[PDB]
């Protein structure tokens, strides 16, 4: 742990404090879940069915409230009843939370006072940027692609979903440890709308830093056990009519193939450090996020991809056979090959889909392309998951505008 | 205590200090002061930056000024510790001169203490 250094004592203590004052406390700030419009009343929060149609107070924080003076009808009843609102919930890892170290913080050739203005906020959020993620991002993308997050596409299809997002993701989350924070999931069987739940543990079950990482990887038997516990738990907390989507794992050999010859941001000035040298350095120290895939040992990379395929098939098999009363289940290939193809159709290179500093995570472009593939594949094969477009979307915007923002 | 993470962190910071001096063609001292001036006062970042210059600055200057790379520096200051038997972890290519002799030089450069701090 870095905080063992005495010189870092004060900043480590102040980071801990800021996290505690957010209201796993960070998981409640508006970067991770829809802003609570009234934190002095615990019956007001995003995702609940409206209390008395919100004739006085906006009880689900979606910016729709009050009564139409023409016909005395509540706007929430006129505009949202029948539209079948639903929330988006991600159970994820450092990719779902969009872990990101800015190259601007470590590349001297363009460094300035402007470069570190976003550092304190990133540090109090564990270097995660869920407000820009593919699942729950709501801010304007800092990159040049029109694609939006799953949450915003959901809002676009039905404006009543405003603020109904939850990113329940942790760096280092896996099928093994998800039970340690799944309690931060907020949803009430009886009072809340159904939710779309994405289960995206896409790495840490085969990713480890140990010198011999094969024994540490989860087995298909243990994974099946872990996921069934998680699904049994979700069945006791999701309203009837929910949907759960299990993501498969990636063929992580694209990392080494596309990056091993490229210069890291710290090596671009003097062309003296490639991703291969970084991977070797981190493995020698046993602190690589993924020894299995971030390695020159082609045998080890194959054993990792082989286990990831077995784990993926387990999830696919769980989705075809296991049944639950309160939600139906779906399986989705990570399918990064198709992401690469779509990027190349836009003129892009595959190496531009990886976070430059860590050489491991998908960056913002990739997360938005994964969200676009999710949307098109779900809309084509399982349209019920996403519901119908709300005919009153234009009238919602005309009466309520931006619905309070985020 | 020193571990794998402290080693990554030392190599990172020293590399940035080294490259900031190179980009502005300045002393290491002016490079560290420039880096600390870039950091916000929030969360004690700028303050911590100045605690690090105080505790480690003179030796980072002595070593970088002898054209030692960030690997050498962090091994000399014990953020990176190579257990006897275990292999050597280095991010940058091993210098022209042999490592064992490069590290002996480095240790002798910081053993000299012509200046006392009260
Ligand atoms: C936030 O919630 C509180 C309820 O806890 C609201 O306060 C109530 O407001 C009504 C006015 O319509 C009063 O009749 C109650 O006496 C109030 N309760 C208390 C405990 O004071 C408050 O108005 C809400 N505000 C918003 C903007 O939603
Ligand atoms: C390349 O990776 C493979 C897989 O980890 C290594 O082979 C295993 O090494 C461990 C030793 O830690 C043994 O328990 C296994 O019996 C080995 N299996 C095989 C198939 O070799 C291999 O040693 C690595 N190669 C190098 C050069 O590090
Ligand atoms: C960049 O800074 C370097 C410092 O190393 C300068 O180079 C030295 O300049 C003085 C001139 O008074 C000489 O004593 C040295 O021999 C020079 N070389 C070395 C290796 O020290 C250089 O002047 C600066 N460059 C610019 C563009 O200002
Ligand atoms: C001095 C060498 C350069 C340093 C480059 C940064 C090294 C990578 C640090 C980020 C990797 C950790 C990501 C965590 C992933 C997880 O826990 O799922
Ligand atoms: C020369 C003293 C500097 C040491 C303290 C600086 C630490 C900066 C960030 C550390 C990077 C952590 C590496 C990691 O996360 O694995
Ligand atoms: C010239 C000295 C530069 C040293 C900069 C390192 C100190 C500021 C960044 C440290 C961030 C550590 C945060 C953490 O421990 O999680
Ligand atoms: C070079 C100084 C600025 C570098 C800050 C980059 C982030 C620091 C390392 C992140 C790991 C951590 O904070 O635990
Ligand atoms: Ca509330
Ligand atoms: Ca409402």
């Amino acid at each position: 742990d870095i905080c063992s250094l005495p010189v870092l004592a004060k900043i480590c203590q102040k980071i801990k404090l800021a996290m505690e004052q957010s209201v796993f406390p960070t998981l409640r700030g508006y970067h991770w879940r829809g802003r609570d419009c009234n934190d002095s009343d615990e019956s007001v929060y995003p995702g609940r069915r409206p209390n008395n149609w919100d004739v006085h107070q906006d009880s689900n924080c979606n910016g729709i409230w009050g009564v139409d003076p023409k016909d005395g009808v509540p706007y929430e009843k006129k505009f949202c009843e029948g539209s079948q609102p639903r929330g988006i919930i991600l159970l994820g890892d450092s990719a779902g939370a969009h872990f990101h170290i800015s190259p601007e913080w470590i590349t001297a050739s363009q460094m300035s006072l402007n470069s570190f203005i976003n550092l304190p906020t990133a540090l109090t959020n564990e270097l995660d940027w869920p407000q820009l993620s593919g699942a729950t991002g709501f801010l304007d993308s800092t990159v040049g692609i029109k694609e939006k997050s799953i949450y915003l596409r959901l809002w676009k299809r039905n404006h009543c979903n405003h603020r109904d997002y939850q990113n329940i993701s942790r760096n280092g989350a896996s099928s093994r440890n998800l039970k340690k924070f799944i309690e931060s999931l907020s949803r009430n069987k009886v009072l809340d709308y159904p939710a779309i739940v994405i289960y995206a543990m896409i790495g840490n079950d085969v990713c480890s830093g140990k010198s011999d990482p094969v024994p540490a990887m989860t087995t298909p038997e243990k994974l099946y056990s872990n996921v069934m516990q998680t699904l049994k738990h979700l069945n006791s907390h999701l309203p009837n009519g929910s949907h759960v989507i299990l993501y498969g794992l990636p063929d992580g050999t694209f990392l080494w193939d596309n990056l091993h010859n490229r210069y890291h941001p710290l090596g671009q000035l003097n062309k003296d450090m490639t991703y291969a040298q970084l991977y070797s350095f981190l493995n020698c120290l046993q602190v690589s996020p993924c020894h299995g895939w971030m390695s020159s040992n082609k045998t080890l990379r194959t054993l990792t991809s082989e286990r990831a395929e077995q784990l993926s098939n387990t999830l696919k098999k769980i989705a075809a056979s296991e049944k639950f009363t309160n939600f139906n289940l779906f399986y989705m290939d990570f399918a990064f090959h198709e992401i690469i193809q779509e990027w190349q159709k836009r003129g892009g290179q595959p190496w531009q889909l990886i976070e430059p500093v860590d050489g491991f995570h998908p960056n913002e472009v990739a997360l938005l392309l994964l969200a676009d593939h999710f949307w098109k594949k779900v809309q084509l094969q399982w349209p019920q998951i996403l519901g119908k477009e709300n005919p009153f979307n234009p009238q919602i915007k005309q009466v309520f505008g931006d619905q309070g923002g985020h | 205590l020193s571990n794998g993470h402290t080693c990554v962190g030392c190599v990172l910071v020293v590399s940035v200090i080294e490259q900031l001096a190179q980009v502005h063609n300045s002393t290491v001292q002016a490079s560290m002061e420039r880096l600390c001036s870039y950091l916000p006062e929030k969360l004690f970042l700028k303050t911590t930056c100045y605690l690090v210059i105080d505790k480690f600055g003179s030796d980072i200057i002595k070593l970088l000024s002898a054209d030692m790379n960030a690997d050498v520096v962090c091994h000399t200051l014990e953020f990176c510790k190579q257990n006897t038997g275990q292999p050597l972890c280095h991010l940058y290519p091993l210098p022209k001169e042999t490592w064992k002799f490069t590290l002996q030089k480095a240790r002798q450069i910081v053993k000299k203490s012509p200046i006392l701090k009260y």
